[PDB]
Order: C-alpha cells, then structure tokens, then sequence
C-alpha cells in the first residue's frame, strides 16, 4: 500500500491496499485489528468545494437508506473527533473483490455469467427507480463483485430524486437525450446505461467509447439508427439538437444479431429494448425483469419496488443560496452520528 | 446476500 495514502482513522485499523483511486474519492481495505474483520474504507477531502460535499451528503444518505442485496452495504462512518478537526469523511463499507469493469477486463463471461449480472444490476435498479432515486452513474466499475457472483451498487453521489461545474457520468454511458436536449433526469437514462453495460458484457468492451460529444452521437447512431421523423425527434426540444440530429448521416438500425452473431438472441433482443432512443419507449427495469432472458433468475416476488422518497430527502440543493461549507459540514456531522 | 438464488452455482475465480 503506499505510502502517500493517510487515512486519519481509529488505530484500530489497518490499511491493506488500495482499490480506487480518484479526485472525489479513494478506497481502501483494512483491517480492523480487533474483530480480524475486513473491510472497504473510503475517504473524501468534501469541503474545498460544496460540489464535494453534496456529492458525499447524496452519497451517504442513499447508503443509510437502502438496505437491499444488490446495493452495496454501508457498516458505519467514522465519527471525528471534534468539528473543528473534521476534515475527511470515512465511509466503512463491506469489502467487495472487485468491480465489473475488472472483471469484463480479465475473464471470459459465460452467457449465464451475464444473465445473471445483469439480472442484479437491473434489480438494484428497480428499487431505485421505486423510490425515485436514479442513479445517473452506473457503468462498469460501480458494480462490486464477489467470486460467488454476488453483484452491488456503489457510488451514488450523483443520484438525483424525480420530481416536477458539477461532476459528469462517464460519456460512453450516457443516454443520447442527456447529450442533447436539457434532460430534466429520468428513469430512462439509467436503463441505457445498463443497456450500454449489457452491450459491454457481451463485446467485452465499451459498445460506444466516444472521444468527445459529436463522435458519442456518431457512434451511438450507427448503431441504433439515426431518427429521421417529428415523432421520432419529439423527446428533443432544442432546435439547434434538433438541427445537429439532421445533420447526421442516416444510418439505420444496425442488425445487432449479425452483430453479436454468438449471442444469446435473447440477450439482443433485451439488449435492444434498451438502446432505444426515444425514451418513452425505452423498456423499464421492472419491465426488462420479466423479459426471457432473465428468465432464469426473475420472480415476481424477491424483486423489491421500493418506496417513494421525497425531493426535500435532498433539500440542500434547493436553496436560493447555495449552502455555505459550513453549512454542508453541519448536514454531514447530522448524517454521521444520527 | 443473493446466494440463494444462484441456482448454478456460478464462481469466478479471483
Ligand atoms: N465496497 C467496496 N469493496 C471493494 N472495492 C470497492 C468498494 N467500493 C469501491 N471499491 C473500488 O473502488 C472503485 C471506486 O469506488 P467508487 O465508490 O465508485 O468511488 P469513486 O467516486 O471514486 O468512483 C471501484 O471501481 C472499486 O474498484
Ligand atoms: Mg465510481
């Protein structure tokens, strides 16, 4: 483990090695020398910039609100010292092997392999999506892995709550309407990127690995087609979207099967009900649940839907001020010893 | 945990 890595935790642990490590956040196993129990600790420098701390305020509250096998498992938060010496937020977590995108990198998935974690993936997403939360970042490496297969959701700083400078999703899984239109958040994005993830699992690599804006919409297009009619450029209100979308050559639906020509027929077939451009008719999680491919793992009944949770759960982005540091540090301390 | 319903026992070796 390096050495630049400090971590102002309890003695009682033990750093192990280091899993992620990025400008927001930076994980880390470790022991807990007393119980022998290892965990995932990750640590956030929140309040340089109210960006992070509303990014770690949105990203515990959805951990202490969930308790659901496929969203990872938060077991507590280190309580500072004092709120003067509170500078670093230590989120301890179960610790996980490792994340999908490692996996899709190094081993070779079965056809059930992918059933399977995708039938996860979309079920975490069902309980979101009931509640009202979307979680606007899911791609590869947010999917923590066991060796028995087990699959969680992690990382929902970005989640966002329907209702009626800033961190950005990985382009390569963002949903067309997002790139174009002012997208007010919805369901329907999230389910593309587990369409863009499903492609992936199957190609085992990204399905459109964009270099920037224009080159994503290029891409994405020669696959599913470019949409030519009014009804079609509905969704899409902005005329200078709509302009560029007209710009573009036509491509038509590209014949994923010739595409994928080892692939289950199933698996295109949700893939494709996924990677549809309007999202109105963009299948849903529930939906995609009860589709035959999943047909292995679905039960109507061990698919939980979630319960509403209000905009205000997330009322310190709706102020006519932005909050102060000070202010966030406050909501976090609430959050970390409540 | 969903173990339980892994009814073929998928493992992956890491
Ligand atoms: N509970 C965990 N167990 C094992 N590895 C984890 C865990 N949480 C995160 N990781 C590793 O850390 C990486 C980044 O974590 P993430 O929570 O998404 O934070 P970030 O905001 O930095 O993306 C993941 O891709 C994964 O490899
Ligand atoms: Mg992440």
């Amino acid at each position: 483990m390096p050495k630049r890595i400090v971590y102002n935790i309890s003695s009682d642990f033990q750093l192990k090695s280091l899993l992620g490590e990025g400008a927001y956040g930076v994980v880390c196993s470790a022991t807990h020398k007393p119980t022998g129990e290892i965990v995932a600790i990750k640590k956030i420098e929140p309040f340089d910039k109210p960006l992070f701390a509303l990014r770690t305020l949105r990203e515990i509250k959805i951990l202490k609100h969930f308790k659901h096998e496929n969203i990872i498992t938060i077991f507590n938060i280190q309580r500072p010292d004092s709120f003067e010496n509170f500078n670093e937020v230590y989120i301890i977590q179960e610790l996980m092997q490792t994340d999908l995108h490692r996996v899709i990198s190094t081993q070779m998935l079965s056809d059930d392999h992918i059933q399977y974690f995708i039938y996860q993936t979309l079920r975490a997403v069902k309980v979101l999506h009931g509640s009202n939360v979307i979680h606007r970042d899911l791609k590869p490496s947010n999917l923590l892995i066991n060796s028995n297969c087990d699959l969680k959701v992690c990382d929902f700083g970005l989640a966002r709550i329907i209702d009626e400078v800033e961190f950005v999703a990985t382009r390569w899984y963002r949903a067309p309407e997002v790139m174009l239109t002012s997208a007010k958040y919805s369901r329907a994005m999230d389910v593309w990127s587990c369409g863009c993830i499903l492609a992936e699992l199957f190609l085992r690599r990204p399905i459109f690995p964009g270099r920037d804006y224009r080159h994503q919409l290029l891409l994405i297009f020669g696959i599913i087609g470019t949409p030519h009619s009014d009804n079609d450029l509905r969704c899409i209100e902005s005329p200078r979207a709509r302009e560029y979308i007209k710009s573009l050559p036509m491509y038509p639906a590209a014949p994923l099967e010739k595409m994928f020509p080892r692939v289950n027929p199933k698996g295109i077939d949700l893939l494709q009900r996924m990677l549809v451009f309007d999202p109105a008719k963009r299948i849903t999680a529930k939906e995609a649940l009860e589709h035959p491919y999943l047909q292995t793992y679905h039960d109507p009944n061990d698919e939980p839907e979630g319960e509403p949770i209000p905009p205000s759960f997330f009322e310190f982005d709706h102020y006519k001020e932005a909050l102060t540091t000070k202010d966030l540090k406050k909501l976090i301390w609430n959050e970390i010893f409540s | 945990s969903l173990q339980n319903r892994n009814t073929k026992n998928l493992s992956l070796d890491i």
